[PDB]
């Protein structure tokens, strides 16, 4: 129902070399999955992770920031891996995608059910309606310059309203010994992070230069630009990635790059196939 | 768990903990839990342990068995942390409520800015019941009664549910056909006018609409259902110290040594009763850790964990000591608590200093105390 | 201008200014001016907010329509910014000359090192005359007559044409010729034999004879005409803070409430009178806003500006508190001043928490000031 059998038809593969076809994916698909779980799950926890775990470092400043530059990273670079190579849309959002899964596998099992917190207290939560909008912004505009900027200030636009539905509820205030907090603020005393003090809280404080009333809109500006720098940048990384040669030797011992290339992708060889 | 670590001279000259009370030693779930005590901050402050400028009063639990209600130094809700004074004392109380049953060292600490987190003594707490009976109702300011176990659990997991739908289906809509192999072939043979479906761009289009129309609306039907919300408290707490209490007692430290094949604390003193009544010493603490004799038995706790109480604390002469009258006097802090605690890790410090809290008493029961510190030289009794 | 858009609780608990004179209402074109005042560092000062370390008094005037003859914090020539304490009383005098007429708005600023800018109340001023009629004359220690307004004027303009004069030729002896197309032919196809010209060489040999002689002997000249010069002026200024003055009245905090959907803020006290003479209130002050009652009208500046003070001060008790007597007081501050200087903006603030001075007065007319603060809680009128 989308043109399969006309790329395969193209390609000219007997049934045969498309039945090793799909195991070839079925095999490899799995794998980048994982890969991409296990790497860009350390990247993020150990760049923007403390944000991440608690309820009450989801503030107006630093979390809005952090969050969607270093979580830009990784989704460009596999965005270039996937479009350069096999012309495939998804990459910012399986980056994503496998990010929230181990995410949630360590809170359920790590945070949860061995450090016996809250699993309410720990939601991460989403960045997927920003990776969505970067996936859609490159298939219509297959620029990728262009996709750097409206994508990179979707990005950085779309974190906080997206996570508003799961942290606004979080913010109704309460009072407790005369002392006003948000509802988070007293989640995060109520439960003892012996590791964890307040004053280690990297969240907003206020200043005599500040407009409270337009804090998060600068925080979502900000960290937009800053991913329309980041992606370029990781992009230009992508083709780092994907550098694939050898080093050969021969007589004297030099040592040479040597590329091994596509035989079906040179000048006749398709035409020559029959 | 962790304290006998922390390197000695430091804690010792930290934060001088007393009067300690852990209470209900059991108690059923959903009930009502305290620890109370008081802490001085010795003048003798290592330089390894920043100034306490940012101070937060925590709790050593083992894990979240106790949801801490509330935390008060003197009198002021300490939910952000501030900072406290060097040479002062403060007095602290933790209301808590039982979580999860078992048996639970529970502890005090107090953590500091850039020195870390100075832990004190600790006591088993016992709680009888089932972490599924766990109810902790709260009231908001906008009045509703809530369940911290269970708040905001739903939402979160809802709309993780939706927007992870939305992202399996886009990612699954492309791996249902041939998908790295014939396409690497026909885009490096071919370009990719064969590799571009219009099908896709309907798709896209869709999705993409779909997508912002979501986050306008979750983020309008989140701000008509919670029109008030306040941003996340910071700042920091302010409580005025406890007044310096007049002590009659007056002591230099002339000499101390600790032994290195030993367990064993000798500190020679010289000690001023410039007021008008007797007065006997009777307990020496540091980290903790008491050494009492019969005036610091006298007036002792009888709740206070036992395993920190030693009656090792002997005195060349342990006679009261006049008003008027200026006498040199040997304290002896000797008991296998040493060994336990690491009194024997001295000899690595890069500074070896010790210090602790002296307790005296008068014939009436009035009590003085004094944090002594000094530097300690370690004897070989194997020379 | 700007103040209100600074955060309440921060202004609120920083600088507390007080008695503030402006004066000539009206002035003439080279007359002299005086802004004078004193001003409180709040106990309760903010942590966002940094320690006023490095404070210079700055004028929040339009533009120089007035040049600052002189800042004096106390009795200290304040040039130069030096640190305050916090707790203490300040008396500031600024000595200004009218240069620009119109009408302005002329406040008093204290710019703090880290925290930055914290403005204070702001009254209109005129000046009649004309710009040009503006002479500043100065008289330096060397011992020669000067016009600030004209100094320096035709040598910095004189050097300045010179050596744009000489750069402009140096530029178009070549922007004349043949520049971009046929040396770029040249150089491509026959290297850059062609493209070097002797008279050329001997413009430039001439042209850095020229520089170099210039440079040497401005030099010389100006050490020659000015041989005594000083630096630019450094350093720190340091001023005692104005002595402690004894307050009988002691007062603490209890609840202090505003309202979100409203324009009011109601504060509960305890207030206690150690004194020997009856305590009345009569004004509540923060951020330069001033509520006042009959006691607060009766010692009141006639000529102080009229749009920052409100009639709205009440008590549940409006009676004199007797010496040797603890009461419990409840203050409310009501009217539309609120809503103009945004004490509704405290909801989005993460530290909600006020602070101002409240004031009393004896039988015989003597004046006591109290710094008082505390969290303030949202009241939901809307519900
Ligand atoms: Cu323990
Ligand atoms: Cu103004």
């Amino acid at each position: 129902i989308f043109r399969t059998e006309e790329i395969l038809k193209a390609a000219k593969m007997p049934p045969e070399a498309v039945h090793m076809s799909r195991l070839i994916d079925a095999v490899y698909f799995p794998i980048l999955i994982i890969l991409l779980v296990g790497t860009y799950h350390m990247h993020f926890m150990l760049l923007a992770g403390d944000w991440d775990f608690w309820m009450d470092w989801k503030d107006r400043q630093w979390w809005p920031v952090v969050t969607p530059i270093v979580g830009i990273t990784y989704c460009s670079a596999i965005m270039y891996y996937l479009w350069v190579n096999y012309r495939q849309p998804f990459g910012a959002t399986l980056c994503v995608v496998c990010l929230l899964i181990g995410e949630w596998l360590t809170r359920y099992w790590g945070f949860y059910w061995w450090s016996h917190y809250p699993i309410n207290f720990v939601t991460p939560g989403i960045m997927l309606p920003g990776a969505l909008m970067l996936d859609f912004t490159l298939y219509l505009t297959r620029n990728w310059l262009v996709t750097a900027l409206v994508g990179g200030g979707f990005f950085g636009l779309l974190f906080y309203p997206g996570n508003w539905p799961i942290f606004g509820p979080t913010h109704l205030p309460i009072v407790v010994e005369g002392t006003l907090l948000s509802m988070a603020d007293y989640m995060g005393h109520l439960y003892v992070r012996t590791g964890t003090p307040e004053y280690v809280r990297h969240i907003e404080q206020g200043s005599l230069r500040t407009f409270g009333g337009h804090t998060t809109v600068i925080a979502a500006f900000f960290s937009a630009f800053v991913s329309m720098l980041m992606f370029t940048v990781w992009w230009y990384l992508g083709k780092v990635y994907c550098t694939a040669f050898f080093y050969v030797k021969g007589k004297r011992g030099r040592i040479v790059h040597r590329n091994d290339v596509t035989a079906f992708g040179e000048e006749g060889f398709p035409e020559g196939i029959k | 768990h962790g304290e006998r670590s922390q390197e000695p001279f430091l804690r010792m000259r930290t934060v001088q903990w007393y009067d300690i009370k852990w209470g209900p030693e059991v108690t059923k779930v959903n009930e009502n839990a305290k620890i109370t005590g008081k802490f001085h901050l010795a003048e003798d402050w290592p330089r390894a342990a920043a100034q306490p400028d940012f101070s937060f009063f925590n709790v050593g639990s083992p894990s979240p068995v106790f949801v801490r209600l509330s935390t008060k130094i003197n009198g002021h809700p300490w939910f952000i942390s501030g900072p406290l004074q060097i040479g002062r004392d403060y007095e602290f109380e933790v209301n808590l409520r039982a979580r999860i049953p078992g048996r639970h060292h529970m502890h005090a600490m107090l953590n500091v800015k850039d020195a870390g987190p100075i832990a004190g003594p600790g006591a088993w707490m016992n709680i009888t019941g089932s972490w599924d009976d766990f109810t902790n109702p709260l009231k908001l300011l906008t009045g509703e009664t809530i369940d911290s176990e269970t708040f905001n659990l739903s939402n979160g997991i809802f709309w993780h549910v939706v927007w992870m739908s939305i992202g399996i289906f886009w990612i699954g809509v492309f791996t249902a056909r041939p998908m790295f192999l014939p396409r690497s072939r026909v885009l490096l043979a071919y370009g990719d006018d064969l590799l571009m479906d219009p099908m896709d761009k309907k798709i896209t289009w869709v999705l993409a609409i779909l997508t912002l129309a979501l986050v306008w609306g979750g983020y309008r039907y989140t701000e008509n259902k919670h029109p008030y919300t306040v941003p996340i408290q910071a700042g920091q707490s302010k409580v005025a110290a406890l007044p310096v209490a007049p002590n009659p007692v007056s002591i230099v430290i002339t000499d101390a040594n600790y032994d290195v094949p030993g367990r064993a604390l000798r500190v020679t003193m010289e000690v001023t009763n410039n007021g008008d009544i007797p007065v006997t010493f009777g307990e020496f603490t540091t980290a903790g850790i008491r050494f009492i004799n019969s005036t610091g038995r006298k007036y002792l706790d009888p709740q206070y964990p036992r395993e920190l109480i030693a009656v090792g604390l002997n005195f060349d002469d342990e006679s009261a000591i006049q008003p008027g009258q200026t006498k040199e006097l040997k304290m002896e802090a000797k008991d296998a608590l040493w060994e336990i605690q690491r009194l024997m890790a001295l000899l690595g410090d890069p500074e070896s200093r010790f210090g602790g809290l002296l307790m005296s008493w008068d014939a009436e029961g009035n009590r003085h105390i004094n944090s002594i510190a000094g530097p300690v030289i370690p004897v070989f009794t194997k020379l």
